[PDB]
């Protein structure tokens, strides 16, 4: 339950049934260096730097928050 | 948020629904009072759009 | 005010009874009907609105109640568990009030 407001939602729902999230069979690769993002400012050429920031672990899993549907909202989804 | 194949990135204060969604293809027939999942009258306080 | 009566009170078993809404007012924003005493919405039944005229339904829609435009809900099958309480959600203006109760009994 996301927020805190009622709205006039014009979608059906249904609790019917739900399910853990798919966590999917693919894992976090960062050799092709997927995950990473450019040093704000600089430019290096021809280098290996160790940096630092803000990064995923590599190994671990991902997740599918991909919800979907039709015409119907599944309640216990939120 | 995408729409048109621009992001739609808004830091702003919404007042979000109970029961979010969004859609690929949203119509409303000219219904002001209806939100996907947002449902502020006001112009939302907010630093970034 | 707004009044809602059974018609009849008391139903006998896999019968119609019509949750009939009087004196309900005009710009709506929309409605639903509510299971039991209560407001969350997993008991929120069938939620149809006067502006954009779609009916659509909650979990709890055992999917033999038709909601109609007069706000009134027609059962098609009175069963033994739908004895109880039944609260009517009404929203305008982003402001809302439940003060549409009714309760029925089977036999
Ligand atoms: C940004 O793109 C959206 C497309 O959905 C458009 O409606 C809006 O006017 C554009 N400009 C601004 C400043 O938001
Ligand atoms: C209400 O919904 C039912 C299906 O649940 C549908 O058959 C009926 O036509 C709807 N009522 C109106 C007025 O569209």
């Amino acid at each position: 339950y996301i927020g805190d407001f009622r709205c006039i939602q014009l979608v059906n729902s249904n609790g019917a049934n739900v399910s853990a999230p798919s966590i999917s069979t693919e894992t976090v690769e960062v050799s092709q260096g997927l995950g990473t993002y450019y040093v704000l400012d600089r430019v290096y050429l021809n280098a290996t730097l160790l940096l630092t920031g803000y990064y995923p672990v590599d190994g671990s899993k991902f997740r599918n928050l991909a919800l979907r549907g039709t015409n119907s909202v599944s309640l216990s989804w939120f | 948020e995408p729409y048109n194949g621009v992001i739609m990135a808004s830091v702003c204060q919404y007042t979000i629904c109970q029961l979010p969604y969004t859609d690929c293809k949203p119509n409303t027939n000219g219904n002001k009072l209806i939100g996907f999942w947002h449902t502020d009258v006001k112009p939302p306080i907010c630093v970034l759009k | 005010e707004v009044t809602i009566e059974a018609v009849p009170p008391q139903v006998a078993e896999d019968n119609n009874v019509l949750l009939l809404v009087h004196n309900l007012p005009l710009a709506l924003g929309a409605f639903a009907w509510y299971k039991g005493n209560t407001t969350a919405i997993d008991k929120e039944i069938a939620r149809f609105v006067p502006n954009s005229n779609m009916n659509f339904t909650g979990q709890a829609y055992s999917g033999r109640e038709i909601i109609y435009s007069n706000g009134s809900l027609l059962f098609q099958m009175i069963t033994m568990k739908d004895m109880g309480v039944y609260t009517l959600d009404m929203t305008d203006e982003n402001y809302r009030r439940t003060q549409a109760t009714v309760r029925f009994h089977v036999h």
